[PDB]
């Protein structure tokens, strides 16, 4: 499978340095050019810079000049891309692209993505989520179909993931964004709307997991 | 620098209608490496077009790329609802590698009134000292909802706070989630707990309410 794989999320103290890993699989690494572009929360993709194939010759925008260096290792076919100085407005999605090769021929274009890694600078501490049931009942029943959920409230930095049943369960659920709430944390609940008569023969069980603080919890929702 | 404007902002269409955006540069760049992505919600950006007229690898063929010099187009022939997404053109042929500020695509669809559901803090969050109570409003359109809280037919403003979540990309609908938060103290010292919600599917305002 033709990917790319970059690290995880990570929070920073301002004036720190932060350094995101891009590890591909697949296809030939050491042929492909990689170009890094970041992308704060509700606004548009900012080009960072690229780095060419083979050796360390590397290109960035003038905002990134001085304090991004943009690095490649054909041995353990990771790119990185390193932001040193940082401050609050560098908090932002960041992504590694790359055109996928074989031995020989490439791909004209940059079509093979990672998954992008989320940096929070900021002076606040992290802390790990609170996961509450948000349990089924009459007042959560409309035709045959009720409605179950989970709250993940009080953590700290953005991002959380939340699945259920491991996976096996996607039609119908909804995991709405985090809000900030007035005391510096965020609050997430995700949901799911399942037939009735499923409640007393299928359990339910919600997946969160918070990287930034190693939090990982599987909360089971029982009707009430 | 080459500056990418894409017009317009935001582009709400029906589905089956052929959608049109606009990318223009600054300066003539190379046809050859203008690409156009496709970001959906919470998902990685994934290449659309490249050199100006060529469906990358896996792109439907009702994506369609034109243009030259300093004017490019985007062409969505039959728009799906699941084609709903950010829409970035992107040159690099000149460093440093510009984007646009992305055309945002949104479905139109028939109004869809809102499903509510309510859910009481749980025992395990009380042990905390503090109390939420969920109002749901699942599977609407248009986005446009308004969700009061009362207790004990007093009005509560000021410690609820909304969340929306994006277009789904079948049916096309919303679906908002408001948490009331108070005090485990104020929590006990009431009983009504409900979310009223006003939205244009609703012939009058649903009220979904529960007694602690
Ligand atoms: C590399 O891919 C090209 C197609 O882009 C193909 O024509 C060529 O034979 C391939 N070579 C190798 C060594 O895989």
């Amino acid at each position: 499978e033709v990917q790319l794989v970059e690290s995880g999320p990570e929070v920073k103290k301002p004036g720190t340095s932060v350094k995101v890993s891009c590890k591909a699989s697949g296809f030939s690494f050491s042929m492909s050019a990689m170009q890094w572009v970041r992308r704060a929360r509700g606004q548009r993709l900012e080009w960072i810079g690229w780095i060419v194939p083979g050796s360390g010759n590397a290109n960035y925008a003038q905002k990134f000049q001085e304090r991004v260096t943009i690095t490649r290792d054909e041995s353990t076919n990771t790119g990185y891309m390193e932001l040193s100085s940082l401050r609050s407005e560098d908090t932002a999605v960041y992504y590694c692209a790359a055109p996928h090769c074989n031995k020989t021929n490439c791909y004209d274009a940059f079509d093979i993505w990672g998954q992008g890694t989320m940096v929070t600078v900021s002076s606040a501490s992290t802390k790990g989520p609170s996961v509450f049931p948000l349990a089924p009942s009459s007042k959560s029943t409309s035709g045959g179909t009720a409605a179950l959920g989970c709250l993940v409230k009080d953590y700290f930095p953005e991002p959380v993931t939340v699945s259920w049943n491991s996976g096996a369960l996607t039609s119908g659920v909804h995991t709405f964004p985090a809000v900030l709430q007035s005391s510096g944390l965020y609050s997430l609940s995700s949901v799911v709307t399942v037939p009735s008569s499923s409640l007393g023969t299928q359990t339910y069980i919600c997946n969160v997991n918070h990287k930034p603080s190693n939090t990982k919890v599987d909360k089971r929702v029982e009707p009430k | 620098a080459i500056r990418m404007t894409q017009s317009p902002g935001t582009l709400s269409l029906s589905p089956g209608e052929r959608a049109t955006l606009s990318c223009r540069a600054s300066q003539s760049v190379r046809s050859s490496y203008l690409a156009w992505y496709q970001q959906k919600p919470g998902q990685a950006p994934r290449l659309l077009i490249y050199g100006a007229s060529t469906r990358a690898t896996g792109i439907p063929d009702r994506f369609s790329g034109s243009g030259s010099g300093t004017d490019f187009i985007l062409t969505i022939n039959r728009l799906e609802p699941e084609d709903l997404a950010v829409y970035y053109c992107q040159q690099f042929g000149s460093s440093p590698w510009t984007f646009g500020q992305g055309t945002k695509v949104d479905i139109k669809r028939t109004v869809a009134a809102p499903s509510v559901f309510i859910f009481p803090p749980s025992d395990e969050q009380l042990k905390s000292g503090t109390a939420s109570v969920v109002c749901l409003l699942n599977n609407f359109y248009p986005r446009e909802a308004k969700v009061q809280w009362k207790v004990d037919n007093a009005l509560q403003s000021g410690n609820s706070q909304e969340s929306v979540t994006e277009q789904d990309s079948k049916d096309s609908t919303y679906s908002l989630s408001s948490t009331l938060t108070l005090s485990k103290a104020d929590y006990e010292k009431h009983k009504v707990y409900a979310c009223e919600v006003t939205h244009q599917g609703l012939s009058s305002p649903v009220t979904k309410s529960f007694n602690r």
